[PDB]
């Protein structure tokens, strides 16, 4: 937490640098010092860098080393895109492809590690859960190298590194780790890493995108006679419903208890599956409908430790996504009076509207105020900040929603509305190249550039 | 078509009908972070901490030390609490009903009184503190305010 002394004891790293691995703590003080300055990272990390860190976790083969390395692939816990393509090529070449932990099916889940006298020692994970509840030195070992490598690979493929996510996807299936997850006889700690690993390299993919709430354009022809609860839903209409289920499962089990967050083993159980709940909704897998419950499920979690305070930030987020939804469904019932209109009663109808199914609480909305209270006199920053902005925006809700409703644009025009979806699908590829042939991207462009008082427009 | 036109007279009328009740609405919301102990349940640990205005001393300290993460949640919990010290009147007939309706289900010398109030939460030192920090118009125009 300081840019000029780290800049100052950075002026000489390369006697630091060059010292690492001599049993003196240093390499833990050299990633340490690299943690926060991006342009330190970028100055100081290079293959040499990289090659001898694994070399280093090769020859130790401790699990300390590999927590170290994986350390250095998120900066501020934003990315590193260079860094986190030195480490992905450096730790996916099958050459080193001898530190990691094999894991396979079976008929269950087996773990096969080369040990470090180059053996080569098989377990089933149930056992190995099993031994290492009663404890042992190799059990341990084993778990913790299976922990930190599981962490390793998951912040590897953080952001988009489709370069790694394309291999170990393939290495660790997505129905292998909702098998391992739903098990409830391993660690917890273990069960958390694999959540953790499933929302970072099979939930953030290409296929799932993010989703905006208050779209503020809608189509004409889109609204229809009268939109109904389900319509908000129905009218939008994946492969992961077993994960949904069980987020759902156990989210339910976390509400229905007391002192929810207690016990620590399940306390990050608890903030991986809130973030792969978080995750998921703002990747729009979930319906209004489930929206409803999910959020009246996460409002129970919260009524009456760093990782509670970041759940309960999750938990917020999950809160302000739904009631974005549900300002968007507002309008789209506001649109549809207008349309039904093709005078006074429209006014009536309003007044109704934003007075109710469309209601996220199960006391006539207490339990939002109630909640939202007692995070404010709560001590994480972040938290009384979203706290105070939900409290200030819920009471308010009537003023949001009409200048909502001045900001939607229609589109009933003739083939130039028609325009807006052609430029539509061409953002639809140009989005899909920027994720991962350039003359497709270039022609795009120039699309673009020609398409855009119609300049207003 | 001109289908806008007729889009825009209605959003209009909507919104001038709704005008009677934004403030309405605003005025609940007032009144319940007025006595946010009168909320939750009686006799609870939150009774005794939100008993002497809890959370109005830790809105003042977010307000204080909010300025730079966000100016926007600052000048609205500042209008907030320059409201709530600003007396209260009919927010018309059309409005009443729902206003009492509202405060009803969120809840089950009085200007000197609640001048006061606030001046023991500490809201002297946020109006100065305030004043003496920023250039930034509102900021400072909006402590001039309160």
């Amino acid at each position: 937490d300081y840019r000029k002394n780290q800049e100052h004891i950075a002026k000489q790293f390369g006697m630091m640098q060059s010292q690492i691995g001599y049993d003196i703590l240093a390499e833990d003080t050299i990633t340490a010092l690299l943690h926060n300055n991006r342009k330190l990272l970028e100055k100081h990390i290079t293959k040499t860098e990289v090659e001898t860190f694994v070399s280093l976790v090769r020859k130790n083969r401790e699990p300390r080393f590999l927590d170290y390395l994986s350390d250095l692939c998120v900066s501020n816990h934003i990315a590193i895109p260079v860094t986190q393509e030195l480490i992905c090529k450096c730790v996916l070449d099958p050459k080193n492809s001898d530190i990691l932990i094999r894991t396979e099916l079976r008929p269950e889940v087996w773990l096969t590690w080369t040990d470090k006298n180059n053996e080569h020692h098989e377990k089933s994970v149930r056992q190995l859960a099993q031994e290492a509840r009663a404890g042992n030195a190799h059990d341990e070992n084993v778990l913790s190298y299976y922990r930190y490598q599981l962490k390793l690979f998951a912040r590897m493929c953080l952001d988009r590194q489709y370069l790694a996510i394309d291999e170990i996807s393939q290495q660790l299936g997505v129905d292998l780790i909702f098998l391992c997850m739903a098990d409830e006889m391993l660690p917890f700690d273990l069960r958390a890493s694999f959540c953790h690993l499933m929302l970072h390299v099979h939930v953030d993919r290409d296929p799932q995108e993010l989703v905006t709430p208050v779209k503020f354009a809608r189509l004409w022809t889109e609204i229809p006679t009268a939109i109904t609860i389900k319509d908000y839903d129905s009218n939008l209409n994946n492969k992961f419903a077993n994960t949904m289920e069980f987020v759902e499962d156990y989210l339910n089990n976390v509400v229905s208890e007391a002192v929810p967050f207690a016990n620590e083993e399940k306390n990050k159980l608890t903030f991986e599956v809130v973030s792969l709940a978080h995750n998921l909704i703002y990747f729009g897998f979930y319906s209004f409908s489930e929206l409803l419950r999910l959020t009246r499920t996460l409002l129970g979690i919260i009524d009456c430790d760093i990782v509670v305070m970041e759940t309960k930030l999750k938990i917020l987020e999950i809160l302000q996504f739904i009631l974005n939804v549900r300002l968007d469904y507002r309008i789209s019932y506001l649109l549809s009076v207008f349309k039904k209109e093709f005078l006074d009663r429209i006014g009536e109808q309003a007044e109704a509207m934003f007075g109710s199914m469309l209601e996220v609480d199960d006391e006539g909305g207490r339990m939002f105020l109630r909640v939202l209270i007692h995070l404010t006199m709560h001590d994480y920053a972040p938290l009384v900040s979203g706290a105070l902005q939900l409290l200030f925006k819920h009471f308010s809700q009537r003023q949001e929603a009409m200048h909502t409703f001045k900001q939607v644009q229609l589109l009933i025009s003739a083939q130039d509305v028609e325009n807006y979806k052609v430029i539509k699908s061409e953002l639809d590829r140009l989005r899909t190249m920027v994720e991962k042939n350039y003359q497709i991207v270039k022609g795009i462009l120039e699309r673009l550039n020609k398409m855009c008082q119609m300049r207003k427009k | 078509k001109n289908i806008i036109e007729k889009l825009q007279d209605i959003i209009t009328a909507l919104e001038e009908r709704l005008k009677p009740l934004v403030q309405a609405e605003l005025s609940v919301l007032v009144d319940v972070l007025h006595w946010p102990e009168l909320l939750f349940l009686e006799g609870s640990e939150a009774y005794q901490r939100c008993e002497s205005g809890g959370f109005l001393s830790k809105l003042i300290q977010h307000t204080k030390d909010l300025m730079e993460s966000e100016e926007k949640l600052c000048i609205k919990v500042l209008r907030t609490l320059q409201q709530m010290l600003l007396k209260k009147t009919k927010y018309g007939d059309r409005g009443n009903q729902l206003r009492k309706m509202l405060l009803q289900n969120y809840l089950q010398s009085a200007i000197a009184a609640t001048q006061c109030r606030l001046d023991k939460e500490g809201a002297t030192k946020l109006v100065c503190d305030l004043i003496t920090s920023t250039k930034n118009e509102k900021i400072f125009q909006e402590s001039i305010g309160l």
